[PDB]
């Protein structure tokens, strides 16, 4: 048997239950992306298309709500703050093709190798976004690409050049379950946010084909 | 550069002119306090059923 | 150049002391004691409405109220004695790592990934609990938050310093800087005169809160501390670290006492705790699983063993009666 | 002789209320298997449950002694009970191949509107379409002569129902299945299809492997299903219809009845035991 007070308690209880179950169903409907690279790399560029520690930007794109998380201006060890985040569908990463010659690009490569083969992000894939892609295109022509990497026996010409650095981003990845969706990014059209929704729907369809047994 | 290491001489010379006790009077205090708090330890010395409110209030 | 060899100088002198002060290891003299034997503890209650992983929880000063926080956004004050929920409150950042809950039961704080400290009052004029005040002023992740009374609070973050709040004006009235990294937990003493910080760099200080300065530094581990508590009597203190190795440290002796190490563990520790006499020390592991220690041994007394993930969490009431342990599963329970 | 006979189907029957009884446990412990997924796979297990402890122990009765001895009313609810809880086990592995298509083809309904409410509306499907078949013959449509003689506990070989009831228990969920699985087929062989050169070598093999992964398991999945009730299907559409010149061997009949009553033990393997997340928990558990 129950007293007054007791029969409120329980009240009390059961309304804030029902709140705590609505607001899960309501955010299990959201697409989470985590964007890394470097400071000056063209986060900022992927921020505007899209609209002190961490920063939200959450936007509805064909019936698909999307949460893209900014964690450039957490200056601290990425070990103590990269497990929150192992629940996120795909990474966004973005990288200066420009900045090489002011090296710029081996630290980018270097943070790449990391976040690809940390425990928490074995499978989750990375939507890779190669910024000032005509920058780099006018600039090859006089500084050339030899200076950056030594190994490149290959021709100074735009796509070989571009190629080039796209295929030794791509050598990082070691494990299946995971793709790397490299994009040269296209000027200030609805193109970059397509890459990213084709990207998503992909590892949606990849996801629910392995739960069958059929991928 | 300069000013950080006359920082850290300072600090450490703080931290070395303090009044150590022998560690053996040290731990016997420890232990003291340990075996004369000891009877009101519940999860040391299983509390009677009536007592526990995680269980039969 | 010669800074440099000076301190180098004065760091011989600091550990020929500490060796000096050493005669008897507490090993020795606590050979005569009996062992504690063979404790048995089994789940009373367990606590659901989490939705995403457990970070921190706090219990209140009367032994009944429990403060919890997840990365779902919720902060969820329970009751232990009969599984009430008494309050959900939603953060406005998801981000949580850290929870405190004021010694008089009026306030909760949390904080995370961004870098504030949020205060709610939690029994209002319209009844409705509210951000009050966020202190802002740190350049990394909170990573703990101490209370030290009902209009002062204490915290530390990952720009290694802590600070001294005033949550009544919001200015850090204090700062306390040394660390040579991250800050990783906090722990205030029984009188709140003083409190104990344990850092990434493998080092913890004691620091003055009147004064704000450090009055000394202890260096016995080989890796970050995660977590930092003061024992009952307030003249030592326990440290967890990635080791996988807890430590004694003692006040007056200035130097290490103990260790608690097994070679079947090699996890490391996310939180420690002590029971009401000191007689027993609790650490949460990565193993999914929480050891009981003799503190006076250094030899296992006991395996909670019960959660599926990661134990994040831990704590003991006040009187004593029962500890309850979070996890990464989003389920709290409480031991008895 | 009957001695053997007993003990054979005895096993069979024990071994399906055990396999079946553990899946539906497994869902209800572990928090972990509680999807809309997986309970369609739970409610499966629980449909063929009800099959191993009404319908099977009666059929062994009348196999073993080789009459039926309970009785013209019992008589009645054996076979109204074997067709709604038979009807129900078929329909529900074509619930199971619609989730599954349109987690496939359509990713934006999957996040958003893919409800565990779709769960129970497939589920209570099933059972609509089970009462459907089963209810006509208990109450319309039956002959004096099927019951004339009380040795023996016939279904209605009515034309009619014979057409009404082969059909849409078996052919029309065949047809269903083979469609949707076919459209999974092809989905699946368009993704699996869209120092390096190591790297490229290994993307190469890895698309062959896959290719044979979404053959086998569509082969067990169909093959099972068809091997097991077909043969009997076949036979319960022509021999009504060609009364005379079509004597079936007493023991053939047997072996194809039996071997439709062995799919009960075999759908717990095919869809719970085999994936990975069944065989986590139950480590978990045992
Ligand atoms: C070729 C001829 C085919 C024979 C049948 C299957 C052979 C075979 O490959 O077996 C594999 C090994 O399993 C054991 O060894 C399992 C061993 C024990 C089986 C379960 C327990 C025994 C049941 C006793 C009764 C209770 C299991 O199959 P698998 O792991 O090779 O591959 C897949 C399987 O084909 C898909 O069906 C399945 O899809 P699902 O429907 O969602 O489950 C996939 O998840 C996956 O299991
Ligand atoms: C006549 C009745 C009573 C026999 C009952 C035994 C049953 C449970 C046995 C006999 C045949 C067995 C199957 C034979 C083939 C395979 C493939 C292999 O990878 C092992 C699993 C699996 C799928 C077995 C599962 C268990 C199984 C179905
Ligand atoms: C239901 C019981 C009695 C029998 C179970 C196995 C039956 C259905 C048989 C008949 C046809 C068989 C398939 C025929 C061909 C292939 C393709 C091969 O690359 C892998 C094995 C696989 C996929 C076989 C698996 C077993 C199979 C499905
Ligand atoms: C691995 C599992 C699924 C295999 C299942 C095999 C089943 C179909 C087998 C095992 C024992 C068999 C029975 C054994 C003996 C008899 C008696 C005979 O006068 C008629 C057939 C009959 C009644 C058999 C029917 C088929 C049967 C039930
Ligand atoms: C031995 N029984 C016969 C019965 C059945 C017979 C006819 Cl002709 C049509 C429908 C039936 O219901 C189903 C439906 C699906 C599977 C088996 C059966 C069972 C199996």
């Amino acid at each position: 048997t129950l007293s007054a007070e007791e029969r409120a308690a329980l009240e009390r209880s059961k309304a804030i239950e029902k709140n705590l179950k609505e607001d899960g169903i309501s955010a299990a409907k959201d697409v989470k992306l985590l964007l890394l690279g470097a400071g000056e790399s063209g986060k900022s560029t992927i921020v505007k298309q899209m609209k002190t520690g961490i920063v939200e930007t959450h936007f509805t794109f064909k019936n698909l709500h999307f949460r893209l998380f900014d964690v450039g201006g957490q200056r601290s060890e990425r070990k103590k703050w990269i497990h929150c985040f192992e629940d996120v569908t795909a990474i966004i990463f973005c990288v200066a093709l420009s900045g090489y010659d002011q090296n710029r690009m081996h630290e980018s490569l270097m943070l790449f190798d990391s976040i690809c083969n940390n425990k928490f992000f074995i499978d989750t894939s990375i939507i890779l976004f190669l910024n000032k892609k005509d920058l780099f295109g006018e600039k090859i022509k006089k500084s050339p690409l030899t200076i950056c990497f030594p190994e490149y026996t290959g021709p100074n010409t735009y796509e070989d050049a571009a190629a080039y650095i796209q295929a030794q981003f791509e050598s990082k990845n070691r494990s299946p379950n995971k793709e790397i969706y490299c994009h040269m990014t296209c000027a200030t059209d609805t193109n970059n946010i397509q890459v990213v929704f084709d990207a998503v729907t992909d590892i949606i369809i990849a996801n629910n084909l392995r739960g069958c047994g059929l991928y | 550069s300069i000013a950080q290491a006359r920082k850290l001489v300072e600090q450490l010379k703080m931290e070395a002119n303090i009044d150590r006790i022998k560690v053996s009077k040290a731990a016997a205090d420890l232990m003291a306090y340990c075996e004369a708090h000891a009877k009101e330890d519940p999860l040391l010395t299983p509390v009677p059923a009536s007592e526990n409110p995680f269980r039969e209030k | 150049d010669q800074l440099r060899q000076e301190a180098e100088q004065l760091k011989n002198q600091i550990r020929d002391a500490r060796k000096a002060c050493a005669d008897a290891t507490l090993s020795q003299i606590t050979n005569n004691i009996d062992p504690v034997g063979r404790i048995q503890m089994r789940t009373r209650r367990t606590l659901r409405g989490h939705l995403a992983k457990i970070y921190a929880m706090h219990w209140g000063t009367d032994s009944r109220l429990l403060v919890s926080a997840s990365q779902d956004g919720k902060l969820i004050i329970w009751d232990s004695y009969t599984t009430n929920k008494v309050h959900a409150i939603p953060l406005r950042s998801s981000w949580v790592m850290t929870c405190a809950y004021a010694p008089s039961g009026n306030y909760v704080a949390c904080g995370g990934l961004d870098n504030i400290c949020s205060i709610y009052n939690l029994k209002t004029r319209e009844g409705n609990v509210r951000v009050s005040r966020e202190l802002a002023g740190h350049t990394g992740y909170l990573s703990c938050c101490r209370f030290l009374d009902d209009n002062q609070i204490v915290t530390s973050s990952g720009d290694t310093t802590c600070a001294l709040w005033d949550i009544e004006t919001g200015q850090q009235t204090t700062t306390f800087t040394g660390h040579t990294g991250d800050v990783m937990s906090l722990s205030l003493a029984p009188d709140t005169r003083l409190f104990v910080s344990g850092a990434c760099d493998a080092s913890a200080k004691l620091w003055d809160v009147r004064e704000g300065m450090c009055r000394q530094t202890f260096t016995g581990h080989e890796s970050d501390i995660n977590a930092i508590c003061f024992f009952p009597n307030g003249n030592a203190f326990a440290t967890g670290s990635d080791d996988a190795t807890c430590r004694l440290f003692d006040l007056r002796a200035d130097q290490e006492l103990m260790t608690y190490s097994h070679d079947n563990i090699i996890c490391g520790i996310t939180s420690v705790s002590f029971s009401k006499s000191g007689r027993l020390l609790l650490a949460g592991y990565d193993d999914f699983n929480c050891n009981v220690w003799d503190a006076l041994k250094a030899d296992r007394a006991g395996v909670l063993a019960g959660h599926d993930n990661r134990v994040s969490c831990l704590g003991v009431t006040d009187d004593g009666m029962a500890v309850a342990t979070g996890s990464w599963d989003s389920f709290l329970k409480i031991w008895n | 002789y009957q001695v053997i006979t007993s003990l054979l189907l005895g096993t069979l029957i024990f071994c399906a209320v055990l396999g079946n009884a553990c899946v539906v446990a497994a869902i209800a412990l572990e928090r972990s298997l509680q999807n809309v997924a997986n309970y369609l796979i739970g409610s499966l297990a629980v449909t063929d449950l009800m099959v191993s402890v009404l319908v099977l122990p009666m059929a062994a009765l009348y196999q073993v002694l080789n009459k039926w001895t309970l009785g013209q009313v019992t008589c009645d609810l054996f076979i109204a009970l074997d067709v709604l809880c038979c009807t129900s086990s078929i329909w529900h592995l074509c619930a199971i191949a619609l989730d599954r298509y349109w987690a496939i083809t359509d990713p934006i309904d999957y996040v958003n509107k893919r409800t565990p409410r779709r769960a129970a509306a497939l589920i209570s499907l099933t059972w609509l379409i089970g009462f459907l078949i089963s209810i006509p013959p208990m109450l319309g449509w039956r002959t004096p002569e099927d019951r004339s003689d009380p040795d023996a506990c016939t279904i209605s070989k009515d034309h009619g129902y014979t057409i009404y009831s082969t059909f849409g228990a078996f052919y029309i969920p065949l047809l269903l299945m083979l469609v949707l699985y076919g459209r999974i087929f092809r989905a699946a062989r368009f993704r699996i299809r869209k120092k390096n050169e190591r790297n490229a070598e290994a993307k190469r093999k890895m698309a062959l492997a896959r290719e044979r992964k979404t053959v086998k398991t569509l082969g067990i999945i169909m093959g099972t299903f068809i091997l097991c009730w077909l043969p009997f299907f076949i036979v319960a559409l022509v021999l009504p219809f060609c009364e005379s010149s079509c004597h079936m061997p007493t023991l053939l009949g047997a072996i194809i009845n039996w071997l439709g009553y062995s799919n009960s033990l075999l759908n717990p393997v095919i869809y719970a035991y085999f994936n990975k997340d069944f065989q986590n928990a139950f480590k978990k558990i045992i």
